[PDB]
């Protein structure tokens, strides 16, 4: 099975801020990767799809990046609401594995 | 406009069987999308259980060996899970999400890609 | 090169003129081997592709359709097959 | 096809045989035979 | 000897491993020279 690492464990940052969530993957998932945001408790919704595609109703503020075995969602000018878990899966083969998860504080 | 419901009472007992039920509304369960099913322990990650499309084709994450299933009902407009010998490490929330994809091919060939696990339900906690 | 997706190559056979057709096939088998006996269709085995897969010619290309999906049942006395 | 660079004609559209040197090309005259019932 | 890589190797359907982006040095007319050649060859036909 791919296993997904997700890094730094946690932030604590300011608003205003720009901040980087970078998973790795041991094989190259060819950018099939999809990045959630966990509002602290609320169903995960979904940011990136195809990890360089804003999804649909996503403030443009989340921007994703990355290729081959590296992949980031960047977040600039990081504001109240944008604090929880995110996480990040690999569409590449089954089981679509699910990043340990980072916490946005 | 798809909002997704689970049901699926709790309080299973030791060695018994969860029935959880996703109810679809807004649109059918017949489009160009896979039914999922994702478990979260009470303060762990995400794990994924599995996918259903509209044909029966499923897929299970192998950690549940031979003891989860999934179905549909096409004229309810509802999915569901049926997981067996519960131990105590089931625990969690378990939440329903419809996963898009882009079809280019022939479904049956694996002739398509994911856009995402877009609408995700409300949850329903499950406790054992 | 090849213009626009990558698709792969298959057949479509319609599952009720299949069941129709092994359902007879059936029907004739127990008169050589007896009534009450059941009869199990299973894929091919080992060997080589051109014995091991359904192979033709069509329309120029050599194709090796896999057929498990086609014979795979046990008898006991439009939602169409595709084979990769 | 660009001392300058040049190819043999057949080279675009066929392979050349050398005519065997001890072979003569001047025409033998060949009568033509009917078949019996002919 | 072909230099061979995966076509589309992002593909996830059945297909992924199967057409072979293959680079070879060719014949021509001429035997003095050599064409380097690119072409797609399926997974069943090439042996690594
Ligand atoms: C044997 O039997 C099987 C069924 O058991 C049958 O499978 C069907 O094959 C056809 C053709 O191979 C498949 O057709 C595709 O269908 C999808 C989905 O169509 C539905 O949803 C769209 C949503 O827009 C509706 O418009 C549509 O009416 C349906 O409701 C289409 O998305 C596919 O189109 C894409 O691929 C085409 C090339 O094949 C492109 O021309 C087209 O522009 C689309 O490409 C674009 O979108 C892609 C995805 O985003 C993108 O990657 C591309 O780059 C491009 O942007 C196509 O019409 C059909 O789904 C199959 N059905 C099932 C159930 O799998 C076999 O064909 C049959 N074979 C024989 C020999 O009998
Ligand atoms: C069992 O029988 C069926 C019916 O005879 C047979 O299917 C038929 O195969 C032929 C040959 O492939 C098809 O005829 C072709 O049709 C296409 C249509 O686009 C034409 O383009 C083809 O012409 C091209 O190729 C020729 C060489 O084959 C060239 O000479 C020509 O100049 C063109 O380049 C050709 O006319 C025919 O259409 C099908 N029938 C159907 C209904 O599709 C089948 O293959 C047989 N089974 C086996 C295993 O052989
Ligand atoms: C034809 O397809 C079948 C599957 O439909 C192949 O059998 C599978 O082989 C894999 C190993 O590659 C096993 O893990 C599966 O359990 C097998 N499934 C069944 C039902 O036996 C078969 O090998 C294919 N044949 C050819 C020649 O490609
Ligand atoms: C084959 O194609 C024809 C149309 O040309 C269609 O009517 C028929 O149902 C198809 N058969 C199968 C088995 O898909
Ligand atoms: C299909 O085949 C099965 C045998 O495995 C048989 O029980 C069933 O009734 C058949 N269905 C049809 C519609 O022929
Ligand atoms: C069953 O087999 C017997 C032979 O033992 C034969 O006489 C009988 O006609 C068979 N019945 C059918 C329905 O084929
Ligand atoms: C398909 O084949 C497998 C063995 O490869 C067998 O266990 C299974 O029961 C078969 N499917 C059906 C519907 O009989
Ligand atoms: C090569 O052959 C083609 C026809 O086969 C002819 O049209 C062309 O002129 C030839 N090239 C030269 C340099 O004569
Ligand atoms: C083609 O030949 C050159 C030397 O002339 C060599 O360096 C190159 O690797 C060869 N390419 C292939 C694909 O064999």
């Amino acid at each position: 099975d791919i296993q997904m690492t997700q890094s730094p464990a946690s932030q604590s940052v300011s608003v205003g801020e720009t901040v980087t969530i970078t998973c790795r993957v041991s094989e190259n998932i060819y950018s099939h990767l999809a990045w959630y945001q966990q509002k602290q408790g609320k169903s995960p919704q979904l940011l990136v799809y195809g990890a360089t595609n804003l999804a649909d109703g996503v403030p443009s503020r989340f921007s994703g990046s990355g290729s081959g075995t590296q992949y980031s969602l960047k977040i600039n000018n990081l504001q109240s609401e944008d604090f929880g878990s995110y996480y990040c899966q690999h569409f590449w083969d089954a089981p679509y594995t699910f990043g340990g998860g980072t916490k946005l504080e | 406009q798809v909002q997704l419901q689970e049901s699926g009472p709790g309080l299973v007992q030791p060695s018994g069987t969860l029935s959880l039920t996703c109810a679809v509304s807004g649109d059918s369960i017949s489009s160009n999308n896979w039914w999922t099913w994702v478990r979260q322990p009470p303060g762990k990650g995400l794990e994924w259980i599995g996918e259903i499309y509209q044909s029966g084709i499923t897929k299970y994450n192998p950690s549940l060996k031979s003891r989860v299933s999934t179905s549909v009902d096409k004229s309810k407009n509802q999915f569901s899970l049926r997981l067996s010998s519960v131990t105590a490490a089931d625990t969690a929330v378990y939440y329903c999400a419809r996963s898009a994809i882009s079809i280019f091919g022939v479904v049956v060939l694996g002739e398509y890609y994911y856009n995402g696990m877009d609408v995700w339900g409300q949850g329903t906690t499950v406790t054992v | 090169d090849i213009i626009g997706d990558i698709r792969m190559a298959h057949c479509n056979v319609s599952k009720a003129t299949w069941n129709e057709t092994l359902g007879k096939v059936v029907k004739q088998l127990r008169k050589h081997f007896g009534n009450n006996t059941i009869i199990r269709f299973a894929q091919s085995s080992g060997g080589d592709l051109e014995v091991t897969t359904h192979s033709f010619n069509c329309g120029g290309e050599f194709f090796y359709c896999n057929t498990s999906g086609l014979f795979n049942s046990t008898w006991i006395s439009n939602d169409s097959i595709t084979l990769p | 096809i660009n001392n300058k660079e040049y190819r043999l004609i057949n080279c675009n559209t066929s392979a050349i045989t050398q005519a065997c040197p001890k072979v003569s090309f001047e025409p033998i005259p060949i009568h033509y035979c009917a078949p019996a019932g002919f | 000897t072909l230099q061979c890589t995966n076509y589309t190797p992002n593909l996830t359907s059945m297909m992924r491993g199967e057409l072979k982006n293959c680079s070879f040095n060719m014949t021509t007319e001429l035997r003095d020279k050599k064409q380097k050649v690119y072409s797609l060859f399926y997974r069943l036909d090439v042996v690594q």
